[PDB]
């Protein structure tokens, strides 16, 4: 219908998401400004990829352990990747640490994946997550802003200006 | 069946739970 269909906030999650998992899925630090998605997307972008390689690392065995369990072979393995991620969400609890793992997990599906040369699924995936993570609890990404929020509430001491 | 979702779905809770909750309560 009118401004109340419209969804500004998907063009930018759609853009950070999909680049996130493209440049982590080749291991390419050097991603595109995000001119196109919006100023707080660069700190998003380099917030989002610090606590997600992060969390990766601190719990390596737990990450690359539940990774090697959901190994994507079909579309059939979305519709599981879609129930983990309501698996995480059973509860109802909004926050952004939830979101953050989440994208960072499916950044490590898009790693592992990349690495057996399955783009094919890598694209469909990022979307999907997208979609899903962002559709769930559009409600809370508006009242918290968006991705203007996730930096804020992940870097509240942030310093800015250097 | 469901339990191998279950623990990967518990896990990135109980890492994302505690991740958040560092900015949630301490600012």
């Amino acid at each position: 219908g009118p401004l109340g269909s419209e969804d500004d906030l998907y063009r930018q999650s759609l853009e950070i998401i999909s680049r996130y998992l493209r440049e982590q899925a080749t291991g390419s630090k050097d991603s595109k400004p995000l001119g196109e998605a919006g100023a707080a997307g660069r700190r998003a972008l380099e917030t989002l990829r610090r606590v997600g390689d992060g969390v990766q690392r601190n719990h390596e065995t737990a990450f690359q352990g539940m990774l090697r369990k959901l190994d994507i072979k079909n579309e059939g393995d979305v519709k599981s990747f879609s129930r983990v991620m309501v698996h995480v969400f059973k509860d109802g609890v909004t926050n952004w640490g939830r979101i953050v793992t989440l994208i960072s997990f499916g950044a490590f599906v898009a790693k592992h994946l990349k690495s057996v040369n399955q783009e094919s699924f890598i694209e469909p995936l990022a979307e999907t997550i997208t979609d899903v993570l962002v559709r769930t609890k559009r409600d809370w990404l508006v009242k918290q802003r968006g991705w203007d929020g996730f930096v804020e509430f992940f870097h509240v001491q942030d310093l800015e200006g250097g | 069946e469901e339990e191998w979702a279950r623990e990967i779905g518990a896990q990135l809770r109980r890492i994302a739970d505690d991740l958040n909750a560092q900015y949630e309560r301490r600012m």
